[PDB]
């Protein structure tokens, strides 16, 4: 009922980070997990998630950058993120529901984590 | 109020009926996540193992009546009750066992279903006027034991494992078995005839020998469905010309043909309605987060406040035709929550489904706890024998039916799965609609017939 992410940080444009979500007493196992993120003036979003048996669902502005997958030896779930660009910039929660689907909204996801905050720079080397 | 075996054969009830719904709760979703069974093998498969567990329960009565007598048997069905648990638990360190531990599941509640009821109108002088009153208390404890089953498993399975919770219920039958022995003597005059002489060692190798052959024929059934349908086909259309080669009767029959729409119905609830509850539904009732398989919690509960209030509150053809109209509107309820009054996300209100169970167990209560009775009023052991039948076809007859419900594992989105379910659903509640309405032309023509 109570989840934990990990992972988060700052990161240039173009780097990598993995999120990962573990929960405490329920086995994640059971869970579709969503990923959502929260932008500085914005409202919560749908980023990405896994259902209980491996369907998967991601918003557009991600497919082909980020990546969910799950590890059920040891009940965590990870979210890959590969091409970082500066508006991915943002608060990430993990979220769980149970069951298959995975609805767009936080209102469908009953567990929450607290929060990574995940910033992407532009920096890039000098020239 | 009651006499003191009263209270013995309701808590040996509610603690038996508590290990059973531990499992039905669960069943499916297990099916599903543990041994890797699409929705739609998950659904034929739970369809077998209920025609099963509810087909065998003829045998438990002749067997308690004539064989070993009602208070040996009861005790011989909890012990391989618990087995069954046991060994259900035990599945998951071997999981070619299932089948086996399922089909000892099976036999073991056809061997015991019967017998607590017909202990419990043997505790009364033979037209005490209580005996209306104690036998909705018992229907009340069937549904207590099952409410905290349906409510607690799924939460129990989530925190501790399937093991933990099969273990329980094979725990639940030993404490109702303790139950028993602790209040043996409340009954030491109360039993059937079997009772009293010394029991026989050949009858009791027979009744054995031919549980564990059907524990195994059982475990090849619902491991091959595809045979159990033809092996109930056959049966079912060889004693349909039994029967219609041997005008009361007619009457025991088209009741019976309604019976087996209202159990096709019935079977949605560890099915269908069950993931429809899952994917389509909030799972958060009055600001609480639940698991949504506890929903099936919601039947039991309403049978438990409903059967007082209508036990206080036409004749044998108009409750069952109430009973149909009722199931009719809670498909046709749960057809409108997804319709019409679901989220821009496809999620629709709990509530909608507190209705939906509402309206499915007032049908549970006008046809499902007087059919029986009174379908013997109407008409012997051959009609028994075909009722049990005729229910059983109607579990493999709604798991069937379920699988047009069933979702690929791959689907992820609420709004792709909303319209399946509704369009099954409210197929079925017009279909039932129907249904009721002949029912309800009929019903002048019957009444005349039971004259
Ligand atoms: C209408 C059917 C309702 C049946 C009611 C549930 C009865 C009580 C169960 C144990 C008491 C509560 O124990 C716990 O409480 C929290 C919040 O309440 C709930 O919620 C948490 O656990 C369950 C299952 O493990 C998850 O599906 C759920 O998403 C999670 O948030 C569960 O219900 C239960 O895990
Ligand atoms: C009250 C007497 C109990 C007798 C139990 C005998 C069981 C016989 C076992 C035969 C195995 C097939
Ligand atoms: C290879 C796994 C086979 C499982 C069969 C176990 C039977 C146990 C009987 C109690
Ligand atoms: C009252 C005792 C019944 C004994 C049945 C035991 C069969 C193994
Ligand atoms: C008795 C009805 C059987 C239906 C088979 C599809």
């Amino acid at each position: 009922v109570q989840l934990v992410e990990s992972g988060g940080g700052l990161v240039q444009a173009g780097g990598s980070l993995r999120l990962s979500c573990a929960a405490s007493g329920p086995t994640l196992s059971n869970y579709a997990v969503g990923w959502f993120r929260q932008a500085p003036g914005k409202e919560r979003e749908f980023v990405a998630g896994i259902n209980w048996s491996s369907g998967l669902r991601y918003k557009d502005v991600v497919k082909g950058r980020f990546t969910v997958s799950r590890d059920n030896v040891k009940d965590t779930v990870y979210l890959q993120m590969n091409s970082l660009k500066p508006e991915d910039t943002a608060v990430y929660y993990c979220a769980a529901r149970f069951g298959g689907m995975l609805p767009l909204q936080p209102s469908g996801y009953a567990n929450w984590g607290q929060g990574t905050q995940v910033t992407v720079s532009s920096h890039h080397h000098h020239h | 109020q009651q006499p003191r075996p009263f209270f013995m054969i309701f808590f040996v009830e509610l603690w038996e009926r508590f290990g059973y719904y531990g499992v039905q709760g669960v069943l499916a979703v297990f099916f599903v996540k543990q041994l890797g069974f699409s929705q739609e093998q998950a659904f034929v498969t739970f369809g077998a193992f209920a025609a099963l567990v509810y087909g065998l329960i003829s045998i438990g009565g002749y067997v308690g009546d004539h064989l070993l007598g009602t208070k040996r048997t009861i005790v011989l069905g909890a012990l391989v009750l618990a087995i069954g648990y046991f060994m259900t638990g035990m599945s998951l360190l071997k999981p070619d066992l299932i089948f086996i531990a399922l089909g000892t599941i099976a036999v073991g509640n056809g061997l015991f279903k019967a017998n607590p009821a017909s202990l419990l109108s043997k505790c009364y002088p033979p037209k005490d006027p209580r005996l209306d009153g104690a036998f909705t208390l018992f229907y009340m404890s069937i549904n207590i034991g099952s409410l905290i089953a349906l409510s607690l498993a799924p939460v129990i399975a989530d925190r501790f494992g399937y093991s933990v919770t099969y273990n329980l219920c094979g725990a639940g039958l030993i404490i109702a078995l303790l139950v028993y022995i602790a209040c043996r003597g409340m009954v030491k005059d109360i039993g059937s005839e079997p009772d009293f002489r010394p029991m026989s060692f050949s009858k009791l190798l027979y009744v054995l020998l031919g549980s564990v052959v059907m524990i195994f024929v059982c475990a090849w059934l619902m491991h091959n469905v595809e045979v159990a349908n033809l092996v109930l086909i056959v049966l079912s259309i060889v004693v349909t010309i039994i029967f219609f080669r041997q005008n009361k009767m007619f009457v025991a029959f088209v009741l019976m043909l309604e019976a087996v729409v209202f159990y096709i119905l019935y079977a949605q609830m560890p099915t269908s309605l069950n993931f429809f509850a899952i994917n389509n539904v909030h799972h958060e009732i009055l600001g609480f987060s639940i698991n949504p398989v506890s929903f099936q919690a919601l039947n039991p509960f309403w049978v438990v406040l409903a059967s007082p209030i209508l036990a206080g509150i036409l004749s044998m053809p108009m409750k069952f035709t109430l009973g149909m109209f009722m199931c009719s509107l809670g498909f046709l309820t749960a057809a409108a929550a997804g319709m019409w009054f679901a989220d821009a996300q496809g999620l629709t209100s709990p509530w909608f489904i507190v209705l939906v169970y509402l309206f499915q167990s007032l049908g549970e209560l006008f046809i499902s706890a007087l059919g029986l009775a009174m379908i013997a009023a109407l008409v012997m052991g051959f009609i028994l024998g075909m009722w049990f039948l005729t229910q059983a076809a109607a579990f493999l007859l709604g798991g069937y039916v379920a699988t047009f419900t069933a979702v690929p594992d791959n689907i992820t989105d609420p709004l792709e799965t909303l319209p399946v379910y509704t369009n099954v659903f409210g197929k079925i509640g017009l279909v039932t609609l129907g249904v009721a309405v002949v029912m309800l032309l009929m019903v002048p023509w019957l009444k005349r017939m039971i004259a």
